[PDB]
């Protein structure tokens, strides 16, 4: 929708820093919410990552494209599979030192 | 038909009988049959309508010793715009072709409102030849029929999958359909188009296609007439 | 586009690592601090492909 104008980033620290340098993600002052939240495997937990992804997909209506790390998506594979709705889109970008896995991609799995 | 038989066979001239409202003739048959105690048949018409129509139609035809012919244009009037009616069914059984006048064409102001998809002449291959007409007649007619069917398909397809997504063979076919219905089929009531002029118009319509697209036409005729 | 994404993310990660090495510190904290507004936005367009 036209309301969804943002690029959510839930990838690793390096990928989150790169996205922030690009300017895709930001923290809304009035809403006290960050479009791009830095999260790693050690940081927070799998349940916290899944909750953040669900909030970005549904609660964060402004989010249009979601960028999640492949390592992060591995622990959130169930959430990725459950996110069958086209909007917001999900991109299976991988983190540092981890090659992208076509099999692990949820969108490519439908093929 | 007695006048036609006389002229054609005892005078050696071609006739072309044009009967009109054979539906009215069948209604008269119904009235005559029920004047007797005959029980009505399938749709009220007598059971021997097949025999009566067969006599009236097959009164025509060429013969051996006589250099004369009788042609028939029965011209029915389909009651409920259906072919399953006994009059069109029997007329199609005895006769040797169909020419269909379409309400869809008539409501668009196209005269004559004849649609060439249901209409056919089973004996066309004999009439359209090389010594007769011009040698491209049959292939031109087949190509026109194929491209008109493609035009109807593309006209239905445009409102489903958008104009842009249509292929080149669909967009050019839509253009051909428009030009065909509005210029070829659409004929002035008093405009006399000889077969050669009509074939030239048909070639003019077909020329919008590159020579590679016209596939039902034989290569020699395509190379010579295009 | 998946192959292009793989190569582009590889080169972007390499460039980010080079920039971090040149700066001598992780700029992620500074980027997160300067996240008041987003300079990049995406607007949906109703492209009509086929029907």
């Amino acid at each position: 929708a036209e309301k969804r104008t943002l690029i959510a980033v839930i990838a690793d620290e390096d990928t989150t820093t790169g996205l922030l340098l690009a300017g895709i993600g930001q923290i809304t002052p009035e809403t006290q919410e960050k479009n791009f939240f830095v999260y790693q495997e050690g940081k927070t937990t799998k349940e916290e990552i899944t909750d953040k992804f669900n909030h970005f997909t549904e609660e964060r209506d402004d989010i249009a494209i979601l960028l999640i790390n492949q390592h992060i998506a591995e622990n959130i594979r169930a959430r990725v599979d459950s996110f069958t709705n086209a909007f917001p889109a999900i991109l299976e970008i991988p983190s540092k030192d981890h090659p992208y896995d076509p099999e692990k991609d949820s969108v490519l799995k439908r093929v | 038909l007695t006048t036609a038989e006389y002229l054609a066979y005892q005078t050696e001239r071609h006739v072309l009988t044009i009967l009109t409202d054979m539906s009215s003739y069948a209604d008269a048959l119904r009235e005559v049959s029920a004047a007797r105690e005959e029980v009505p048949g399938r749709r009220g018409y007598p059971g021997y309508m097949y025999t009566d129509l067969s006599t009236i139609y097959e009164r025509a035809g060429r013969v051996e010793g006589r250099n004369g012919s009788i042609t028939q244009i029965p011209i029915l009037t389909m009651p409920n715009d259906d072919i399953t009616h006994p009059i069109p069914d029997l007329t199609g059984y005895i006769t040797e072709g169909q020419i269909f006048v379409d309400r869809q064409l008539h409501n668009k102001g196209i005269y004559p409102p004849i649609n060439v998809l249901p209409s056919l002449s089973r004996l066309m291959k004999s009439a359209i030849g090389e010594g007769m007409t011009r040698k491209d007649h049959g292939d031109v007619s087949n190509q026109l029929y194929a491209k008109y069917a493609i035009g109807k398909d593309a006209a239905a397809m445009k409102a489903v999958v958008g104009e842009e997504a249509l292929s080149i063979e669909d967009k050019l076919s839509l253009e051909f359909l428009e030009k065909f219905e509005k210029t070829f089929i659409t004929q002035g009531a008093y405009e006399d188009r000889t077969v050669f002029e009509s074939l030239d118009q048909a070639w003019s319509l077909l020329r919008i296609y590159p020579k590679e697209m016209l596939n039902r036409i034989s290569p020699k005729i395509l190379d010579e007439f295009y | 586009a998946k192959q292009k994404m793989g190569r582009v993310m590889q080169t972007a990660a390499f460039s980010l690592a080079e920039v971090s090495y040149a700066t001598g510190e992780n700029i992620g904290y500074q980027v997160q601090e300067s996240v008041s507004t987003a300079r990049f936005k995406v607007r949906a367009r109703q492209e009509n492909v086929s029907g």
